Parts: C-alpha cells; structure tokens; sequence
C-alpha cells in the first residue's frame, strides 16, 4: 500500500526497499 | 530482543449478577447468567498464557456487549440504561498494589475492564517480544498489538472517563494523566519494534535517527505526564522511562553522526558520536539504578548488544575521514556542545488503532429490560488476586 | 630529511705574519710565508662547498701545527713560546653579527680558528643531511662529522679556554656556556640521525622512545645553557632548541605508547598517544613562532612527514585493543596526567670523538725560533666578510 | 664490533638485527 505522500510503505510504515 | 517494563494486571471481585426477586423472567434471568459467565471467562483469560488476541477479542466482545446493556439505552442510545447503578464493582490499580477501589456504576466496570484488556495486549506484546527467536510475523503481531492497546486506552480516556460521576484519585488507573502515559508508552514501544527492523533492513541513517529521536521524545513526554504523581508508586516506572529516553537519544546521535559524516562534516560528527557513547553509558547508569528502585512490576534487563557494533563501525569510518582535520586522537577542534537534534520522522511514527466498544447486545430488548423490575428490591466478596509470574 | 639550524661562520681579518727586521733568517722567513699561506688556504675553504672533511683536516693540520709554534715550546712544551703575544688577531662571533673582537694572543687565534673548523663540520653535516636522496654512507658521514665537531668544541672548552688571559664576554663564542651548548647540540643532532635510522630499520619501540627522550633532554639542556644569554641574539636559536625538545618528546610519547599498548595497558597508552599528538601540534606552533623571530642564521623548515604515519597506525591498533575498555571514542577512564617518561637509552647515545691539536711543526726549531729576534722591533685591516648563502 | 655489555652494535650504536 501507500502513505499520504504517495510512497510505497510496509506494515511498519517504513518505505519499501 | 525487546525489553518492556510491565505494571501488574488489575484485579477485581467476582460478580454474580444475582438480583433475585428483581429478575422476574427467563430472558432477564438468562442475561444475568451470560454476564456472570462471560465476565468470569474473560477474567480467567488474563492469566492464561495460551490465550491469543483472537480469543481475547471474542471474550471482551461478549462481555462488553452484554455489559453495555447496563449503560446504553436499547435503540435510544443517547438515553441511559436504568441498570447503570444497580451493581457495585471493585477493582485494584496497577500502581496501588492490593488496595482496591469501588463504584456502583457500570461505567466504572466498563472502563476498568477495558483497561485490563488494553493491558493484556501490551503484555501479550511484551512476552512475544521477549523471544530471542522472534520472527517477522511475530514482530508485526507485537507492533499491531501495541497499536490496539494504545487505541483502547485513548478511547477510554476520550469517550468514557468523562462519564464517571465520581472522579478517580491521582495515582489511580482511571485518571487522564495515567491513561495518557499508557497511550504514549504503547506508541513508543511499537516504534522500538520499527526501529529494530529499520536497522535490520539497513534503512537510511537519517530515517533511523529521526525515528529514534521521536521515540526518545515520547518517553520524555510519558515521563513528564507521570511526574505529577507521588514518587512512591511512580518511581520505578519513571526511572525506566528516563532510561528509555537516554537509550534512544543515544541511537539518535549515533545514527545522526553518520548523517553528519556523509555530509563531509567532521567535528560535529565526532561530537555527535561522542554524545551517543556518553549517553549510552548514562543509560547503563540509569539502568541498574532502575534495578534498585522498588516499585510495581518485575524489573527488566535489556538483552540488546547492538549499539556498540554500530558505533565501532561509525567511529572507525569517521576517523579515516576526519583525521588530518580533527583526529587522529586528542581531537580538535570539536564543538563544545552536542549538535542539537531537531528531527521529524516521516516514517515509522505510530498512530493508535481507533477503538470502539461493541454495540449493546441484541439480547437486550425492552421486554428483557422490563423483566428487571427495580421496584422488587428491599456483605461483600474481595478481589480475587491476579497472581501472574 | 634532517633540518638543523645553523648560526653564521666566524670571520677574521687577514694576517700577513710580516714582522720585518724581526725576522733575521731564511728558515724564520719561510715559516711566516707558510703561516700566511696556510691560514689563507684554510680561511677560503670554509666558503668552498666542494670542500670535504679530508681536505679540511689537512688544511687545519697544516695551519695549526705551524701556529702551535707561537704557543708551545719546541720539545719543552709545558714551556711557553716567546711569540705568543707578537700578533693581534681579530674575529667575529656567531651571535654578535659583524662586531669583531681582538686579542694579541696566539691562543685566541687557535681557539677561534678551532671553533670555525668545528662549525664547518656541523655545517658540512647539515648540508649533506638536507639531501632528500641521502644514502646510508652519507648519514654515517653526517653522524660522524657531528661527533668530530662535538669533540673539537669540547677540547677547546676543556683544555684551552682556561689559557686565555682576558675572559671573553657573555654572548661571545669563546665562553663556557656557549661552547657547551654547541657540544650538546652536536650530540643531539647526531642522535637525530640515529633515530631516523632506528625508525627505518624497525628497531624496538622502547629503544626509539628512550633515544628520542634523551635527545629531547639534550635540547632542553642546551636551551637552559643558553638561557643565561641576552634574549636579543639568543632568541631565534633558543626558539629552535625549544622546538626540537617538543618535536622529540612527542616521538618519545608516541613510541612509548606502543610500549604501554604491548603491555596490555590501555588508558595510559591512549593518554600517551594523546600527549604525543598534542605535543606534536605544540611543536608546529613553536615552529613558525621560530620562523618569525629575527636572529643569527637562516631559518629552517622541517620536511619530515613521518610522525602521523606512525601515530595513525598506533592509534588504530590501540583502539582495536582498548575499545570495550576505554574507547570507542569519548574515552574513559583516561588518566588526567601524561605518564611520566623516565627512560634511559642504552643504545644510540653519542659521545664526542676526542680531539687534540696536532703537535708543533717539525719546522719549528730552536734556530728558526732564534731567527725571530724580538729585540729588532721599534693601522689595521678589517675582517673579510664570510659571505655564505 | 661490540659495545660494553658485549652485544653486537653498528656504527650508529644500534644493536644489529
């Protein structure tokens, strides 16, 4: 899924890398 | 592995919900049995280590939806149940030891049982998180369980505590400050789990520094929220909060130094790494000063060895770069003061998972309610002791 | 490469040794020509850069053995030459600039010319040592040349200065303190050459630390010996001696730290390495504070980059070992004070090569001496200026 | 050659190694 700024984020809220 | 301080579960006296002549019918009779049995089932689960969140939610759901009948009006909610003051409930508090507190108000029971359920989540979370073998899914479950608990606590405080007729004392679980500190703590803790992960997965140092910093702030905040209490019961807990503030501020400086380094800034990088190691030693200080202090809950010792394995690398990388400038040792010119951290964490901050109690049971019908005839009225048990580890 | 401060050569007025009616015979006449020509040959060599120690020794040998006749009795030495006071000699001094000094005493001439010869050696040594390409044999020649000079200086002071009728002034070359400082300096310098070698050949750190230390002491000693002079002329020189004391004390601490390290002693090792780098920076300070000061001789800048390439390795090795104790950075517990060095160097200390003047020339015979008839007696030139670089 | 303690020494006075 995505955060408010439109960046992919995992269940912990960290960006995906 | 993660180390989280835990205050003891709240204990209560058993309630039979037996009103005798007041209950004039089979439906009303059945509900009293349901309340009696579902309350007891829920109470025993708190001490069952084999219990998981699916089971806990189902029991809470049961009890609470039934209990709601003593509080809310049937479809008219916004109207108040005639049963609210029928029953006296008795609960102990996390910080007050074995000294109980009573109210004949169903809301006092709701909030106190709610609190325990939230408490249970943070405890389920801390047991699961104390595992050395902990897997990713377990950590999600830890992280998630703490967010549930936070949301519950918040809900109790926001939408419920205001309804109580008699205000609770300073140092008692149902009081704004104390609940507020539990909310903040839960968020801090969830973030701890996020930090350990950001570290495993090798996320950017600036991400980890801001998150560590904010977490240190939460702990500061919680500590301040509790400062209003009386040192006797709040001491150990506060010592531990202060400890956590230091531990994570160190992390902030350590990882923020790596920022400064990659920025071609040496003196502050070195001053930052120094602040970190100084702070981290100060945390070791507070840590067993916390082991001394007598207070609610068993004292907890951190297993984590990581900080130094990180700092060593940074320190070795910084000296390579910042020698012929500041190093090799006996450094100058290093800024007298630690660089002030002002950091916002755009990632990893934790919001409480919004909570609401289940709606009043379908079993509560006007007829069933009418079958409690309050015109038919004319010793006490004691809290069964929680008895954990 | 090596950097040694050098004060200017002494300058003198030309002596013709022309006594006219006093010289009554061919043998006495020939000696006056020999003195005149051999003194001039020797004087011109001081400014000849193509001149080497074999040539210098041969000329000094010539002049001095002839000159000895004006001083010593023929075979009766322990008896004094009637010619001692016949001639007035005029010499400038290293620290007094162009201001000359005169004595009609052959001993004043001997000692002053001796001094220059010794000076020449230290200068031959410093030129040869300023080479970037310097080979081992050149370094022996440097090391050896400095030992010759030391021995000469010592000989002048011990066996000669006492013979002068009129005492020389404070701040003049022929005075105990000033000569003593030249002796000490020469030894210090020879040891510098030994240290650079002990370092190349990877000798034990304890050897190199003691030697460095003792050398720092020599410089201290020399500095103290000169402290008695008037700051005007002694300033730059002293600044340079003070500089050298620091430079080599740093070396002492650096290499002594490696001792402490291999001894499983961390805190002092770190405190020792810190003292070193602090001292080495203090030496950089004094170094261009020396470049400022106006005084005799051109100012000299050290080429050597080594200290840090050594210290870096030590610092890196110490931290590996002494982390989890004192390091990683922001160290404790490091001793407030630098560990006091008390070190004797069993190897590399330098003794002056013992010197004596050549015996009175075979040309000096009673008859030749009798051919100077002092009963036949009844303006001045000025010192020709040395004019170096 | 040798020094006073009987140990082999080079022209600079350093032990030979």
């Amino acid at each position: 899924t995505k955060n408010k700024d439109g960046v992919l984020v995992d269940e912990f809220g960290l960006p995906q890398i | 592995t993660h180390w989280f301080h835990r205050n003891p579960l709240k204990a209560t006296a058993p309630v039979s919900f037996n009103y005798y002549g007041v209950v004039t019918g089979p439906s009303a009779s059945k509900i009293c049995n349901d309340l009696r049995s579902s309350r007891a089932r829920l109470l025993e689960l708190f001490t069952d280590l084999s219990c998981n969140p699916e089971m806990m939610k189902n029991a809470a759901d049961s009890y609470f939806s039934l209990l709601q009948g003593f509080i809310n009006s049937l479809d008219e909610s916004t109207q108040e149940s005639k049963l609210r003051y029928i029953q006296n409930f008795k609960w102990t508090d996390t910080l007050q030891g074995q000294v109980p507190s009573a109210q004949q108000d169903a809301v006092f029971e709701l909030i106190s049982m709610g609190f325990n359920v939230a408490l249970w989540y943070t405890k389920y979370a801390s047991r699961l998180a104390g595992k050395e073998n902990i897997t990713e899914d377990e950590a999600k479950e830890v992280h998630r369980s703490l967010k549930i608990a936070a949301g519950i606590f918040k809900h109790l405080k926001e939408s419920h505590l205001p309804k109580l007729i008699t205000p609770a004392e300073k140092g008692r679980d149902l009081e704004s400050r104390l609940i507020e500190a539990y909310v903040i703590q839960c968020q801090a803790e969830a973030q701890e789990v996020t930090i350990a992960r950001a570290i495993e997965l090798k996320h950017a140092p600036g991400l980890i520094a801001a998150l560590a910093y904010e977490t240190a702030n939460f702990y500061q905040k919680a500590d301040h929220t509790l400062s209003s209490l009386e040192p006797a019961y709040s001491a150990k807990w506060r010592k531990y909060l202060h400890l956590k503030m230091c531990f994570y501020t160190a992390y902030a400086y350590c990882y923020h130094g790596e920022t400064l380094l990659a920025s071609d800034k040496c003196g502050e990088a070195i001053r930052s790494l120094q602040e970190a190691e100084k702070l981290y030693a100060k945390a070791e200080a507070l840590c067993k000063e916390y082991g001394e202090t007598k207070g609610p809950g068993p004292t907890v010792k951190p297993s984590g060895h990581l900080f130094f394995r990180k700092l060593g690398n940074l320190v070795k990388n910084t000296l390579e770069k910042c020698q012929r400038e500041n190093g090799f040792i006996y450094f100058q010119k290093i800024p007298t003061e630690a660089p002030q951290l002002e950091l916002k964490a755009n990632y990893g901050l934790v919001e409480p998972i919004p909570f609401e109690f289940p709606p009043t049971s379908v079993q509560w019908t006007p007829e069933t309610l009418a079958a409690f005839d309050l015109t038919k009225r004319p010793t006490k048990p004691k809290p069964e002791e929680e008895v954990k580890p």
